[PDB]
């Protein structure tokens, strides 16, 4: 789909969902927290995402109205992972997405906060960040030390928290 | 002998008539897609662009 052209107006629909359709919660995170959580959401909700997409393909044109129950599962799984993050690892998660908000949403600008977030999420949620499709020779970039590309200003709070974790021994 | 020779000539002429009608009919028979358009990539169904391939865009 193309973006709107010369003159357009936004319009809101005031109707409710038809009552036959079971209601569902909606994800409440904005773009930066979602980008921060995306790999954990992928790790946990891969089967449901795959099932939703397979349903959409198999519906062959009626996918929106035929996969609503699969979509309901997808959104519930995403809400569950974000709730778990908000219960166990909120400080580090906030570090990471505030850093992202300062760095044009570039993950390369936030590696120190991401290291703490990954350790927390792995220890208390048993989710692991992993980049699909690489050979064992190829090194995932988020694990690389001494990268070519670095942020203009390493984030202040993140630098302090990273050094403190290195003292404590958590990281 | 004259009758036999003339009959053989007339038979060859009728053979040529039959062949002409046959070629006329065959030329008007519709051919398979492989023979008429493409013998290696023989599926007429397109796939389109691959970049933003959307689950549910394929329709039989």
């Amino acid at each position: 789909p193309r973006e709107a052209a010369a003159h357009w107006v936004p319009f809101e629909d005031k109707a409710n969902m038809p009552d036959n359709v079971p209601d569902v919660v909606e994800v409440g995170a904005t773009s930066a927290p979602l980008l921060s959580a995306s790999y954990f959401i992928g790790a946990k909700c891969k089967p449901y995402n795959d099932d939703f997409m397979l349903c959409r393909e198999e519906s062959q044109g009626s996918g929106a109205i035929d996969c609503l129950k699969e979509g309901r599962r997808v959104t519930r799984c995403a809400v569950s992972v974000i709730e778990d993050i908000n219960k166990s690892c909120l400080d580090e998660f906030r570090l990471h997405w505030q850093c992202l908000e300062q760095n044009n949403h570039q993950l390369s600008g936030c590696r120190k906060a991401e290291a703490l977030l990954n350790k927390c999420v792995f220890t208390k949620l048993n989710l692991e960040k992993k980049i699909p499709g690489l050979r064992p020779d190829e090194e995932p970039v988020f694990l690389k030390k001494d990268p070519w590309i670095k942020p203009a200003v390493d984030d202040f709070k993140s630098v302090r928290a990273y050094a403190e974790a290195k003292k404590n021994g958590t990281l | 002998d004259i009758l036999n020779e003339e009959a053989k000539i007339v038979q060859a002429l009728n053979n040529q008539r039959e062949l002409t009608i046959k070629m006329h009919e065959l030329k008007r028979e519709e051919k398979d897609y492989a023979h008429s358009y493409s013998p290696l990539f023989s599926d007429p169904v397109p796939q389109g662009g691959s970049i933003g391939k959307a689950p549910g865009s394929s329709r039989e």
